[PDB]
């Protein structure tokens, strides 16, 4: 498909699974408190 | 006034405080004019509303004006955190064990449990395994690690057998353990002459490094010492003053234990220990 729709579609992916890839980014986060 | 006072008294409190040790008399010690029931209703709802705090220790009852991101926060606290959660801040600067805790709260190990994991997700605590028995993982502050406790695992007979090395440097030359004499002869010029040894220096000695670790105190160099005193690998003379045992002939009729070998196999003619026990 078009770049477009990947920048709809994937739009949509995104915010929708935001708040799981935020998951992911935040305990990466805790990975950099886990050291301390 | 609610937001007057509130933010007046917390004027003192974001100003001073009077440190933690505030109490209610200090507050009339400084803003006297509310009457009771006036200074009262409105700190009791700087709780609720989450402005100044109280600590329970020795006479009256400390308070101060809490910060406004640990407002919320402790708002965002559940009931059980409520207590828990600002009583673990409460814990200090050594942290609590659990059930001490339960003892504190009246509560099962589950209901604890739970909010451990809570302000677990809020990392704003953390597992803390101090000296004492590890069944503990007592729980203060995520933000402070302060405790007592060199550390309690090993590598301290490397370090050790580091500086032992340079101990026996500071008595006379070097080892000249090649042939049997080869010691100072006579001790250089009279022994007696010399009154030696490190303690401090030892430091400026350790600024050689090479390893994992800060520096360490003269007392606990005195410490270090002390082993090797009673594992008898040097000598204790007039305080600070040492010497060294002259140990490295065990490093290297007959008494010494090592350059001792046994048969120790087949004939029954040896000498155990506990052949009558």
């Amino acid at each position: 498909l078009n770049e477009e729709a990947s920048k709809l579609k994937e739009r949509i992916w995104i915010g929708l699974n935001a708040d799981f890839l935020l998951e992911q980014e935040s305990k990466r986060l805790k990975q950099e408190a886990d050291i301390a | 006034q609610l937001s007057d006072n509130a933010k007046t008294l917390h004027s003192q409190m974001m100003s001073k405080g009077i440190g933690a040790l505030f109490t209610q008399q200090e507050l009339q010690k400084q803003m006297g004019i509310g009457s009771l029931t006036d200074l009262m209703s409105i700190v009791q709802e700087l709780l609720d509303k989450n402005l100044i705090k109280l600590v329970k220790q020795n006479d009256e009852l400390k308070f101060q004006g809490v910060l406004e991101s640990e407002a919320q926060k402790k708002a965002t606290m559940s009931a059980e955190e409520a207590l828990v959660y600002s009583y673990i801040e409460a814990s200090g600067r050594e942290g609590i064990w659990s059930k001490t805790i339960k003892a504190r709260t009246n509560l099962h190990q589950h209901v604890v449990l739970k909010c451990l994991k809570s302000l677990e997700s809020q990392r704003y605590v953390k597992s803390v395994k101090s000296v004492k028995f590890p069944t503990r993982k007592i729980y203060m502050l995520y933000s402070l690690q302060p405790s007592v406790d060199e550390l309690d695992i090993e590598f301290i007979n490397s370090l050790l057998t580091i500086v032992w090395r340079f101990i026996s440097e500071n008595t006379f030359p070097n080892g000249f353990k090649n042939f049997e004499n080869g010691p100072k002869k006579n001790v250089f010029y009279a022994p007696n002459v010399k009154n030696y040894s490190t303690t401090q220096e030892i430091l400026e000695f350790i600024t050689a490094a090479q390893v994992a670790n800060v520096e360490l105190t003269p007392s606990n160099i005195r410490s270090l010492c002390e082993v090797l005193v009673y594992d008898d690998k040097l000598e204790k003379v007039t305080h600070d003053c040492y010497r060294v045992t002259l140990e490295s002939i065990l490093q290297m009729s007959i008494f010494n234990y090592f350059k001792m070998f046994p048969a120790s196999k087949h004939d029954k003619e040896v000498v155990y220990f506990d052949e009558w026990t």
